């Protein structure tokens, strides 16, 4: 039987307890399960969905239909890369480069250390500082391979 | 506390009312807020009727700065007509190619927007109101979730706020990587803990909304103007820049142009001005070729002297400005603009399903000319027929800039045809 570590489960449950309805912490929840695990493990989705009080095909068809949610690769730091209009126009190429240059991994590969996976998403909405990635949660303009690396080096 | 990482986006204004703080690249707090006169408007709207905030705000001509520019006061006139229960939903999905207007109130000055809320809130008598930010902005949401906790502290939000007796709660909601789920019905799906699948319209949200009870969606922009209508009065608001258009708007200018950022102009401002004016001109000072109203529209370098109003031969959209400059193959672009539009249907209806998706796969075929008669023909069937029977805005433009790009660009096209 699949358990929700405690540190996990108390969060889980302060998302379910903070909107009217409890349904409606089912995003926020996801979020918090792929920042524990690296990613949505299968086995979580049937104590999620008990907690949510929503039957477990309702919470497998709302992992399936967002695309921020993987259920395939554990990755400690997602490098979701900008393959959009302007990022394409100002250079994702070259970003792409520097990131196999330095990872030696393309989009959808994850590092052999489980570290890093390149993640390809559309516009994030910082087109004026293209191209953009993301490594988790922090956002930047792609400088050079000389800029990218100093970045990377501070996710350990 | 830190937030996560933003780049820094340029900001400049004329006007130094929605970037009056936000032109300054960091996260302004409720005392630099409060210094600076905030939170007076919402003093002032609770001492006015519901209904005379809706006529200020009817009078002021604010249109939707979403993108589709509708009547703001409109919007609510429709949904008091309607018995409450009644919920306010902050619009901040914000996921337009080019568009990142919304982002800079949000991370630097949430208490413009807040304030906002709580007006608009208190005008159409919503007790809940709800902030839908992207997946994609965690700093916005974790700077959202502290100015909301600062407004408490402060009184502004609760139970009888200040003594008037009006209740609110603000809650945060995430997004998980969906454009469809700013479709405002997409965007209440998800609220509802479901799917991102838009509904079928009539019935408008302010009829049957969040859990079928009226409901107002409303953009961040749009918000944000709300605290200047009340400050000023609706006659001081409407003589920024023309009386028919009236107020600030914010303009997100990317691609190939020296100054990349966001503009706070008047809407009297023409988008040749935007470009050379304000944005500094092109990189290399090469010539434009054309203007990407987001993934909406395409202007070509014949169309710069319009004005980027809601007027019909106006800019209009999202007011979002992605330059190409003489040398960027437009083909290429259309299929990026495509790859969009495949990636981002939710698929319920079949046009847009099948046609996002073999738009997207036929244009790359003629990009790597491996495209046959019949793929170049069903190219053009298919940009022609993605809206039919469509239930939202997305099946209806899916096709819309790249139909323009064949029409205002046919040299460049003809090319790929051989
Ligand atoms: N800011 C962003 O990142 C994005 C913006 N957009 C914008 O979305 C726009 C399309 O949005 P829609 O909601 O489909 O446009 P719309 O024109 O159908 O509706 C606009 C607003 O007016 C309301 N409305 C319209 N007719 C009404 C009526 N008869 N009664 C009551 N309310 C009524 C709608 O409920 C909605 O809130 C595009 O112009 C595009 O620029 C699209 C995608 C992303
Ligand atoms: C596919 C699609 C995506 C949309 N995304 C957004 C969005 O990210 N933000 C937004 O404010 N409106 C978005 N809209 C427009 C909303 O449906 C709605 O018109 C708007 O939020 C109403 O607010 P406004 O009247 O203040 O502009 C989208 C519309 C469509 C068709
Ligand atoms: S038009 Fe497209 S995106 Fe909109 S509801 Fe239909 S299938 Fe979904
Ligand atoms: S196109 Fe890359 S952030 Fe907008
Ligand atoms: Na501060
Ligand atoms: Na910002």
């Amino acid at each position: 039987e699949f358990e929700f570590p405690e540190e996990l489960k108390t969060k889980l449950q302060e998302h379910i307890n903070y909107f009217p309805k409890k349904r409606q912490a089912i995003l926020l929840c996801l979020h918090e399960i792929q920042n524990y695990y690296g990613y949505i493990p299968p086995e979580s989705l049937k104590p999620l969905a008990d907690m949510l009080e929503l039957p477990l095909n309702h919470v497998e068809g709302v992992v399936a239909f967002y695309d921020m949610f993987d259920r395939e690769d554990k990755a400690k730091y997602r490098i979701r890369v900008c393959v959009s209009i302007v990022c394409h126009l100002m250079g994702t190429n070259k970003l792409l480069k520097a990131l196999e240059n330095i990872l030696g991994i393309k989009p959808g590969e994850v590092t052999p250390d489980g570290k890093f996976k390149i993640v390809p998403v559309q516009c994030l909405s910082a087109c004026s500082e293209a191209p953009v990635f993301m490594v988790n949660d922090d956002e930047y303009k792609f400088e050079s391979e000389v800029q990218l690396n100093e970045i990377l080096s501070r996710y350990t | 506390r830190s937030y996560p990482a933003i780049p820094r986006i340029y900001a400049e204004t004329t006007l130094n009312m929605l970037l009056k703080r936000a032109k300054k690249p960091r996260v302004h707090s409720i005392d630099e807020y409060l210094k600076d006169g905030g939170y007076q408007a919402l003093e002032k709207a609770l001492n006015m009727s519901p209904e005379e905030i809706i006529d200020w705000v009817d009078k002021s001509t604010l249109r939707g700065r979403g993108g589709a520019g509708f009547p703001t006061g409109k919007k609510w006139k429709f949904a008091v007509q309607n018995p409450g229960p009644r919920y306010f939903i902050c619009n901040a999905d914000e996921s337009e190619p080019g568009t990142f207007k919304d982002r800079i109130i949000i991370e630097r000055d949430p208490h413009l927007l807040i304030e906002g809320i709580i007006i608009s809130s208190y005008a159409i008598g919503a007790n809940e109101a709800y902030i839908y930010i992207r997946g994609e902005y965690p700093a916005g949401y974790y700077i959202l979730r502290d100015a909301i906790e600062e407004a408490k502290k402060k009184g502004f939000l609760g139970k009888n706020i200040l003594g008037s007796g009006f209740d609110l709660e603000i809650y945060v909601a995430r997004g998980a990587g969906a454009y469809i789920c700013g479709e405002e019905t997409a965007l209440i799906e998800s609220l509802e803990g479901k799917r991102g699948h838009p509904r079928l319209k009539p019935p408008y949200p302010v009829q049957k909304g969040l859990w079928g009870k009226p409901t107002v969606v409303n953009n961040v922009e749009t918000i944000a103007n709300v605290p200047f209508i009340i400050s000023m009065g609706w006659e001081e608001y409407r003589y920024i820049g023309p009386s028919d258009y009236a107020g600030p708007k914010l303009f997100p200018v990317s691609g190939k142009v020296k100054k990349p950022g966001v503009y706070e102009l008047p809407m009297n401002t023409t988008l040749r001005e935007v470009i050379f004016k304000y944005a500094g001109g092109t990189l290399g000072n090469k010539k434009v070729k054309a203007v990407f109203s987001g993934a909406l529209d395409c202007f070509s370098s014949e169309e710069l002297d319009i004005p980027m109003d809601y007027s019909p031969l106006g800019f209009g959209g999202t007011g979002t400005v992605i330059v190409l400059t003489e040398e960027d193959d437009i083909v290429e672009a259309a299929l990026k603009i495509a790859e969009f539009y495949e990636h981002e249907t939710c698929g319920q209806c079949t046009p847009c399903r099948v046609g996002c998706y073999e738009q997207a796969n036929l244009l790359e075929k003629i990009y790597k000319g491996e495209a046959t008669e019949q793929d170049w023909e069903g190219f053009d069937f298919v940009n022609r027929n993605i809206q039919p029977t469509s239930i939202c805005g997305l099946g209806a433009v899916a096709g819309r800039l790249i139909r323009q790009t064949l029409e205002k660009f046919p040299e460049e096209w003809e090319k790929y045809r051989k």
